[PDB]
Formats: C-alpha cells, sequence, structure tokens
C-alpha cells in the first residue's frame, strides 16, 4: 500500500487552511476595489455635468 | 553512585501516591512545580529500574492535561488565564525532562501525540504571547518565567531529537520553530537553543535541506534593521545573530562513520553554494518596495569579522566560493546591472580589509601542531559541547588537504600515507593551550592552505575588468 | 500637515512623502468621496485637486493589491516532495 | 488558485489516507518487534537450558 | 582617612601622585602606564599593599579605595596584574606573596570592586543626591561586563590557593552580588559557575565559621535569582548539598539525643557544625521540603528536660526551627491557604512558644536574649496588623500574648537592657 503512496507533497492541511484565509482576505478587498470604481465612475459624471 | 536511592524512592512514593489518588481531574500548581523542580536532576541519574507502565499511564494523564490547553484560544478571570498557561507549562517540562531523562531510553515508553502535544502548545502560546509583547511590530514576572521555562523546554527538545529519530510530520513543524524568532528583538538565548534545535534537525535528516533554504529566503525582510542591540554573539567583537546560524549550518553537516567522509564534505560545500547561489540571485536584482542588499553587506562583514577563529572555520571557503561567484558573475555583460556593481563592491570591501588584516597580523612539527590544536579543542568540546562537528569537520578538512595534495614524489607518497595513518588514527581515537595560540595556529594553517596568496591574483580579476565596456562599472571600480 | 484631508493634499500635491501605511489602511474611498460631494464653498481647481488625490491613492491601492496578489503568487507554488 | 485549492483538497483526504496507513504500519512494525524480541527471550534460556 | 570626604580625596591625589614612580615619571607615555608586558605596575600594587599594612588606623581600605578612586582609575580596574601577583608566582623573581599581604591585596579587591559597581560613597561620606550620567552608566556597564567575564575565570584558582583561609573566602565572596547573570548565558560559562559552586561547597564543608556560613548563603540567594536561567543549574548543586546536610544531621542527631557513650565531643563538634550549616543555608532559602523541625524540635525538648549540653547548639536548633517557621508563613500568604496544616503549623509554633519560654527561663543570658528576640518575632507575626493586607482565614492562627509572659518579658528588659 505504502509503495503507492510515495510521490505526493504533505502539509496539505496546513497549506489549504492558511490559503483559504488568505484567499478571503483577497475576496474582500477585490471585491471592495470594484465597487470603488463603480462609484468614482459616477462621481466622473457628476463632476462632467 | 550506582543506585543513590536515597531520594528515588521519595520521587517514586510522589508518581505512586498521584496515581493512586487519581487513577482509582487537574493535579494543581505546586506538587507538579516541585516534581519538575526535582527531576531535574534527582532521577537524571535514578530514572532507570522504574516501573514501564507507570511511566505509560502518567505521560497519558500529563498528555490529558495538555489536551486542556492544546490551541487553548485564549481583570479576574485573566489570573485564571496565567495560572493556566504557567501550570501547562509546567506540565509541558515535566514532559520534556521525563522523556529524555536516562541516557539510555527504552522505546515506546512515549508516545508522539504528547511531543506534537507539547509543539502545538509551544506554537500557539509563544505566537500569542511573547512576540506581541517583546516586539512591538506585531503588536509581571510570570512573563519572564514563562520565558525562561521556554528556553529550557525548546532546549530539552533540542537534545531530545537529536537522540532519537522523529516523523518528518514533526520535521516540518519543529523546522518551522528553530527559524521562527530570528526576526524579533529581545529572544537571542532563545536563538541559542534554536541554533540547537537546528543543529539536531539538520545533522541528523539530509533530506529538508532544501526546505530549510527556502523558509530561510521566505521572510529576511522581517529582520529588526535596528542600530540598538543587533550584534549580540560574544566571540567585545559581538556579532549577528543568523551568519553564526548560516555559520553552523555550514559547520554542523559532517557525518562522522572512508570516501564517505570526501563525499559528505563536497556535499557539504555544494550545499553551501547552493544556498549562497540563491541568496545571492535574490539580493541581486532590485525587487519591487524593499532591497535585500544590507542584508548583503552586514552579513558578509560579520562574515569576514569571523573569518580566523579556530572554532568558526569554513568562513574561508565561504571567501573561495564568493570570489569563484564573482569571476563567474562579473566578467560577463549578460548579467543585470545591480548584481555586477553589488559584487565589485564586496570585492572592494573584502580586498581592502582583508589586506589591512594581512599586512598588520603576522607583523611531525605539523604533526606536532595538528595534535595540540586537536587536544584543545577536544578540551574544548569536553568543557563547550556542539563543537564536535566543528572537530569533525577539521578533521574532513584535514582528509581532502591531503587528497589535494596527492593530485597536486614516492617520498610524498610515503609522507601523506602517514598523514593519512595519523588522520585514521584520530579518527580511531575519536595541553595547556590558550584561545590565543589557538587564533595563532589556525591563521598559519590557513596561511598554509593557498587561500590568502591569491589577493594579488583577485587585484589581477581587478585587472582584468579595469576596461570595460561600461563606464559606471568601472568608475565605481 | 492637519486634518482628514491632510493625506489627500500630500497626494495632489506632493505625493512623495506618501507611505504604504498610508496607503493601505488610513481611509476608505467610498467614505471619502462621499465626504466630498456635499461640501460648501468648494472652488473647482481644489476639487479637481481632490481627484486628483482619490484618482491616485485607488490606483495605488490597485497597485498594492496586485503586488499582493504576486506574492500570494510565489507563496502558493511551494510543495514539499521527500521523493 | 481555487482550482489549485481544490486540487489540494482531494490531495487533503489522500494525505489523511496515507498517514492513517503510516501510523498502522508503524505499529505493526512495533508489534513484530515485540515479538521478536519476545520470543528472543525465550530461545535464549532455551539455549541456556 | 578624614570623615569628609573632598578632604580626603585631596589628600588621596596627592598621595597617588607622591609615592607612584615605579615607571610612572608622571610624564608621557610608552613606559607610564604598561611597558606591553605583564609586569611594570606590580610594585605600585605593592606599595598599596604596604600602604595598607602600615595604615593601622583602619582595618579595611575602603576609606583609603575612596579616595584613591578617582585619581586612580586606570590602575584599580587593571584585575590582572596583582591576580598573577595573589596566584600564579610572577616572572618577577618576587618572595612569596605574605599571607598578611595576602589578605591586605584581598581586602584592597574587595573595596575596589565594590566601588566599581555601586558608585555611591559609604556612610559619613555619603550624600543621597546622587545622579548617573549617560557616561557613568556606560562606565558601570562594561565595567560589570569585564570584571564578570575576569573573576569567573579567577575565582576558581583563588578558591583553590585559599579554600581554607575563613575570612579570604568571606571577603571573596561578597562580589558576586555584582554579577549580571546573564552574561553566563550568553558566555556559556555556567561550567566554572558549577565548578566554583563545587569549591565552595568543599569550603562550605571544610569550614564550620558562622561568618563565612553567612556569606555562602547569600551568594546562594544572590544566585537563586529565578529571573536567570541558570536558576535550575544552580538549585541542582543547592539541593545536593542540603541533602547530604539532612542527611548527615539525621546521622548525627539520632546517636546525640540518646545518652550512650557518651555524647563525646565529637558527635557534639559534628551536630552543631551541620546544624549551623542547615540553620545558615535555612535562613536564605526556603527548604521545608525536608522537614527538620522534628529533629530540631527533639533537640529542644531535650535541651529543656535536660539542660547539660552545649548553648550554641540550642541557638542554632532554635534559629533553625524559627527559620522553618517563617519559611512556613511564606507559603500562606501564597493565596492558597488550607486549614489542616494552618492547625497543624498554629501547634508547632505553640510549642515553638514554649520552648522560647523555656530558653527565656534558661539561665543563660544569650539564650535569654535570643528568646527574647525568636519571641518578639513570633509575636510580630501574630500581630494585629496581619490583618491589615486583606486576610481572611489567617484569624484561627492569631495567638494572644499571655500576662506572665509578658510580666517575664518586662522582667527580662529591666535586668538586661536599662543598664
Amino acid at each position: 500500500e505504502l509503495k503507492k503512496y510515495s510521490h505526493v507533497n504533505k502539509k496539505a492541511l496546513d497549506q489549504f487552511v492558511n490559503f483559504s484565509e488568505q484567499k478571503e482576505k483577497l475576496i474582500k478587498r477585490q471585491e471592495e476595489l470594484d465597487r470603488g470604481y463603480k462609484s468614482i465612475m459616477e462621481l466622473m459624471n457628476v463632476l462632467e455635468l | 553512585m550506582m543506585d543513590s536511592s536515597t531520594f528515588k524512592r521519595f520521587t517514586a512514593s510522589i508518581e505512586n501516591i498521584l496515581d493512586n489518588l487519581e487513577d482509582m481531574l487537574l493535579l494543581g500548581k505546586h506538587q507538579l512545580n516541585e516534581l519538575g523542580s526535582e527531576s531535574a536532576k534527582i532521577k537524571a541519574m535514578g530514572i532507570m529500574d522504574k516501573l514501564s507502565t507507570d511511566k505509560t499511564v502518567k505521560v497519558l494523564n500529563i498528555l490529558e492535561k495538555n489536551i486542556q490547553d492544546g490551541s487553548k484560544l485564549s481583570e479576574r478571570l485573566w489570573r485564571d488565564l496565567i495560572m493556566e498557561r504557567v501550570t501547562k507549562s509546567a506540565d509541558a517540562c515535566l514532559t520534556t525532562i521525563n522523556i529524555m531523562t536516562s541516557p539510555n531510553m527504552p522505546k515506546a515508553v512515549y508516545i508522539e501525540d504528547v511531543i506534537e502535544r507539547v509543539i502545538q502548545y509551544t506554537k500557539f502560546h509563544l505566537q500569542n504571547t511573547l512576540y506581541p509583547q517583546y516586539d512591538p511590530v506585531y503588536r509581571q514576572r510570570v512573563i519572564v518565567m514563562l520565558y525562561n521555562k521556554v528556553c529550557d523546554i525548546v532546549s530539552s527538545l533540542s537534545e531530545l531529537l537529536e537522540i532519537q529519530l522523529l516523523t518528518d510530520t514533526t520535521i516540518l513543524q519543529v523546522s518551522s520553530m528553530g527559524i521562527t524568532p530570528f526576526f524579533v528583538e529581545n529572544v537571542s538565548e532563545l536563538q541559542l537553543c534554536a541554533i540547537k534545535l537546528v543543529t539536531a534537525v539538520f545533522s541528523r535528516y539530509e533530506k529538508h535541506r532544501q526546505l530549510i533554504l527556502e523558509e530561510i529566503f521566505t521572510s529576511l525582510a522581517r529582520l529588526p534593521t535596528s542600530k540598538r542591540s543587533l550584534r549580540n554573539f560574544r566571540l567585545p567583537m559581538y556579532i549577528q545573530m543568523v551568519t553564526a546560524l548560516v555559520l553552523q549550518l555550514i559547520q554542523c553537516v559532517v557525518h562522522l562513520p572512508d570516501v564517505v567522509i570526501t563525499n559528505s564534505y563536497e556535499t557539504a560545500m555544494r550545499t553551501a553554494q547552493n544556498f549562497l547561489s540563491i541568496f545571492l540571485k535574490k539580493c541581486g536584482s532590485k525587487q519591487g518596495e524593499e532591497d535585500y542588499r544590507p542584508l548583503f553587506e552586514n552579513f558578509v562583514q560579520d562574515l569576514l569579522s569571523t573569518v580566523n577563529k579556530p572554532e568558526w572555520p569554513a568562513a574561508e571557503l565561504l571567501l573561495s566560493l564568493l570570489g569563484r561567484l564573482l569571476v563567474h558573475q562579473f566578467s560577463n555583460k549578460s548579467t543585470e546591472m545591480a548584481l555586477r556593481v553589488a559584487s565589485l563592491d564586496y570585492l572592494g570591501t573584502v580586498a581592502a580589509r582583508l589586506r589591512k588584516d594581512a599586512v598588520t597580523s603576522k607583523m611531525d612539527e605539523i604533526q606536532q601542531l595538528q595534535k595540540a590544536l586537536l587536544d584543545y579543542l577536544d578540551e574544548n568540546t569536553e568543557t563547550d559541547p556542539s563543537l564536535v562537528f566543528s572537530r569533525k569537520f577539521y578533521i574532513a578538512q584535514w582528509f581532502r588537504d591531503t587528497t589535494l595534495e596527492t593530485e597536486k614524489k614516492e617520498i610524498e607518497t610515503t609522507g601523506q600515507i602517514m598523514h593519512r595513518a595519523e588522520n585514521r588514527k584520530k579518527f580511531l581515537r575519536s595541553d595547556t593551550v590558550d584561545y590565543d595560540d589557538a587564533c595563532l595556529i589556525v591563521r598559519y594553517l590557513a596561511s598554509m592552505r593557498p587561500f590568502a596568496q591569491s589577493f594579488d591574483i583577485y587585484l589581477t580579476q581587478i585587472l582584468r575588468v579595469l576596461g570595460e565596456n561600461a563606464i559606471a562599472v568601472r568608475t565605481k571600480a | 500637515k492637519r486634518g482628514p484631508l491632510a493625506k489627500i493634499w500630500l497626494a495632489a500635491h506632493w505625493d512623495k512623502k506618501l507611505t504604504k501605511a498610508h496607503v493601505f489602511e488610513c481611509n476608505l474611498e467610498s467614505s471619502v468621496e462621499s465626504i466630498i460631494s456635499p461640501k460648501v464653498k468648494m472652488a473647482l481647481r481644489t476639487s479637481g485637486h481632490l481627484l486628483l488625490g482619490v484618482v491616485r491613492i485607488y490606483h495605488r491601492k490597485a497597485k498594492y493589491l496586485l503586488a499582493d496578489c504576486n506574492e500570494a503568487f510565489i507563496k502558493i507554488k511551494m510543495a514539499f516532495r521527500p521523493g | 488558485i481555487e482550482e489549485r485549492l481544490h486540487t489540494l483538497e482531494e490531495e487533503k483526504e489522500e494525505l489523511a489516507q496515507y498517514q492513517k496507513w503510516d501510523k498502522m504500519r508503524r505499529a505493526l512494525e512495533y508489534t513484530i518487534y515485540n515479538q521478536e524480541l519476545n520470543e528472543t527471550r525465550a530461545k535464549l534460556d532455551e539455549l541456556s537450558a | 582617612y578624614s570623615a569628609h570626604r573632598p578632604v580626603a580625596v585631596a589628600a588621596g591625589e596627592f598621595l597617588h601622585k607622591k609615592l607612584f614612580s615605579r615607571h610612572d615619571p608622571q610624564a608621557e607615555e610608552a613606559l607610564a602606564k604598561r611597558r606591553g608586558r605583564n609586569s611594570p605596575n606590580g610594585n605600585l600594587i605593592r606599595m598599596l599593599v604596604l600602604f595598607f599594612l602600615e595604615s593601622e588606623l583602619h582595618e579595611h581600605a575602603a576609606y583609603l579605595v575612596d579616595s584613591l578612586w578617582e585619581s586612580s582609575q586606570e590602575l584599580l580596574k587593571d584585575w590582572e596584574c596583582m591576580t598573577e601577583l595573589l596566584l600564579e608566582e610572577p616572572v618577577q623573581g618576587e618572595e612569596a606573596m605574605s599571607d598578611r599581604q595576602e589578605s591586605a591585596l584581598i581586602e584592597l579587591m574587595v573595596c575596589t570592586i565594590r566601588q566599581a559597581a555601586e558608585a555611591h560613597p559609604p556612610v559619613g561620606r555619603g550624600t543621597g543626591k546622587r545622579v548617573l550620567t549617560a557616561k557613568e552608566r556606560k562606565t558601570q556597564i562594561d565595567d560589570r561586563n569585564k570584571l564578570t567575564e575576569h573573576f569567573i575565570i579567577t575565582l576558581p584558582m583563588l578558591l583553590s590557593k585559599y579554600s581554607a583561609d575563613a575570612e579570604k573566602v568571606a571577603n571573596l565572596l561578597q562580589i558576586p552580588q555584582y554579577f549580571d547573570l546573564e552574561i553566563y548565558s550568553t558566555g556559556r560559562m555556567e561550567k566554572h559557575l558549577d565548578a566554583l559552586l563545587k569549591q565552595i561547597k568543599f569550603v562550605v564543608e571544610k569550614h564550620v565559621e558562622s561568618d563565612v556560613l553567612e556569606a555562602c548563603s547569600k551568594t546562594y540567594s544572590i544566585l537563586c535569582s529565578e529571573e536567570y536561567t541558570i536558576q535550575n543549574r544552580v538549585d541542582i548543586a543547592r539541593s545536593q548539598l542540603i541533602d547530604e546536610f539532612v542527611d548527615r544531621f539525621n546521622h548525627s542527631v539520632e546517636d546525640l539525643l540518646q545518652e550512650g557513650e557518651e555524647a563525646d565531643d565529637d558527635d557534639i563538634y559534628n551536630v552543631l557544625s551541620t546544624l549551623k550549616r542547615l540553620t545558615s543555608f535555612h535562613n536564605a532559602h526556603d527548604l521545608t521540603k525536608w522537614d527538620l523541625f522534628g529533629n530540631c524540635y527533639r533537640l529542644l525538648k531535650t535541651g529543656i528536660e535536660h539542660g547539660a549540653m552545649p548553648e550554641q547548639i540550642v541557638v542554632q536548633a532554635l534559629q533553625c526551627s524559627h527559620y522553618s517557621i517563617l519559611w512556613q508563613l511564606v507559603k500562606i500568604t501564597d493565596g492558597s491557604p488550607s486549614k489542616e496544616d494552618l492547625l497543624v503549623l498554629r501547634k508547632t509554633v505553640k510549642s515553638f512558644l514554649a520552648v522560647c519560654q523555656q530558653c527565656l527561663s534558661n539561665v543563660n543570658t544569650p539564650v535569654k536574649e535570643q528568646a527574647f528576640m525568636l519571641l518578639c518575632d513570633l509575636l510580630m507575626i501574630f500581630s494585629h496588623q496581619l490583618m491589615t493586607g486583606g486576610r481572611e482565614g489567617l484569624q484561627p492562627l492569631v495567638f494572644n500574648p499571655d500576662t506572665g509572659l509578658q510580666s517575664e518579658l518586662l522582667s527580662f528588659v529591666m535586668d538586661h537592657v536599662f543598664i
């Protein structure tokens, strides 16, 4: 059994738990930037008028 | 003393009354505190001739104790909090003392679950508590005593890991902690203990070299970069910590048992050259928002600052590899601008202060000198441990010196055969000399090796770069 | 010099004294735009300068978040094979 | 990142299986070496007699 | 030796100008400070020693060193010079370092290094208006560093040369009060610490003097600083030595208390010496984990019943029992007071009170004074101000004075004080 269990990278539990948290912290900030993008696009249309 | 069963029965009474009153859920502070205090030395010889299954049940009991604050996730409840961590830290002390106690330790009087538990306890509680209030960037005597317990437990952890093999699922995170505190401020003695740990894990296992160097290069930007207490390692002449860390990685791998010496020693220079090559190539280019240059300058002045002391070798090997890398890179035109000017600057610095050291230093006989120095450092290893690795590195060094002498007649063959026989006798063998005399004889040995006698040759390299196709580089050359 | 809008004055006019600490978290862009929208006595050119400040800091957040994603790219690619 | 995370999630179950097999193998190894030391003791006393 | 410090300092500056011309001609360097060797400054040390010998107006050079402090700052930190002129017989071909001269030089070193650590002048010269500048404090710190690294080396063979000299050991063990113990963690010289621990263990087992035992106990208490990493390593040696002394005390007491033959002077000497050491090291250190109040109280009760045995044994037993009682009193204000051991401790205190009252009624007058002061300690322990520090469960412990005991105390005070 263990001869075939030899080729696979370790610490995947640590990786997945860490990197999901970093994914979520990038998720909320990237969700913020587009909201600010439409906000400034609207305010540009205001300034033009 | 062959038994000294005069407090052996005192401690044995302590654990039997304990497991009677608990087995038939906490044991409190004071009893276990005094239990660890007596466990420091009283059982350090007397742990033998004790009942094994009782050891298993007590380590299971204190395992279940350390379960409670294992990843504990934590004005008056704070007293309960602090006493909880101090109680479980004393419990950790009992674990890390109890396992290591015998010089010969019978198999399976332990389970790796409790060592895993003390490891994760160490991880969480250290990163939660001690770094933020000893380093404000991450942000009464109880903190200090907890600190001292941390130091003792990690030292015992280091020598316990050297005692016996552990699984890689422990190795990864114990190496992580062994490297972790090297980027905060007031942790120097912890950094010595971490040096001991990385000696254990590094010399014991050959399969994590890549691992260790990658976590080294990851968080180099977290260095304090402060004028206050940057150099705190006595040899005046205090030095920076991670430089000595690099040095003891270099001298730590020997794998002393034939040609095993030669292949392990060339493996050592290969591991060193991969380390310095990757470190240099990361340093050379200017990355966004930061730099690795000042790391490289302070690192190298410390390196040549510890160039010639008989218990810090291979700095000469670092400088030879430095010369080889610099002549490999800056002679071309394809390499990037910052790497070339960097290498030329470090060449100028080493050449200048090497020159002043050269002009300020000097102004069976070889076998006699070798045996006298090796006796003196044998005394030193009897006094100061972990320098046996430097001694074995020296043995490998003389073996390869006799090698390169052999390939560069029959009388020289007889002489090198006699030196080989002496080296193998001292391998099988494995006064009143002073530190100053040791320094003089080791710089004499360095003078014998064709290393300092290439300075003008390096100047010759400068002569090869006097004419260039790019002005800026030769201007600052 | 002084004021919640002083950093925007530095961004619009000086732009050299700005550091990463102010860029990352000192103010919310969506907050400050609605701060500046109904203000009285607002001269046209000073409004243009405040637009400079907010556009500059927003694009700097985009560059720094791109950077953040880059070191994220380095940290996700590592792996351990004993072989 | 999302697909890389999913791949490491299957590899996370894979490592769970691998480590379960690893501990039970080590337990079996220790058990058979207990058996070999017991037989050893037996053989020793038998040969002494 | 003037009481007024400026006058004394002016006189000492004059003395330094006058009587120091071995190789300093009061002129330029390259022959004046040191000739590159470990020899020129020896004679300056020599007439320092001779000046301390002839100055019979003082048994200690404290005022002399304080006067010569600022004038000879560079000379008084060169400790290595008289270190070879004290231990390892220098190449100058001089005579043997005289024992009176040895004690004089050791007293000079006591004075110089204590003024090196603390800069305040002694009493009578004291001011109390002292402010530390940055230069002062950095000189203090690196002075501490250099004396620490020098004297962790020198004190092992210093003791090896002067193990049997009681007063020299007592003088030499005041310097470790001024040693930064984390330098040992940085210097990695805990092995030399342990060598000095074994050496002073040899002194302790070779010396019976109360003063040197006090000095050793104070030295241990200084190096029993739990804020430093070495506390376990030193506690090893402390526990080892006190365990040896517990075993020796039990072996000697269980044969001394029985009449037998005789008890002779040898068993008396062994019991007295062992109890002296135990009392001395029990004053500064919590050693109640080895409950020897049984042996001490048996000795005190047979002193009460018989009364024909030496004074000093009873004095040591009473003081050791009092030390055990107060060390138990330490670990009841720790926030964890029980009740069974509380009543047990109160009963032992009451028995100690009866023993102290008997010793106050005993004819021996130093025993009377010691019983009086022990009774003073017992009453202030159970005083009304015991309730000040936010305590509740200590109320059963409180014991009221006896009127007859009060009259006995008044009679003792009037017969032995107001004279």
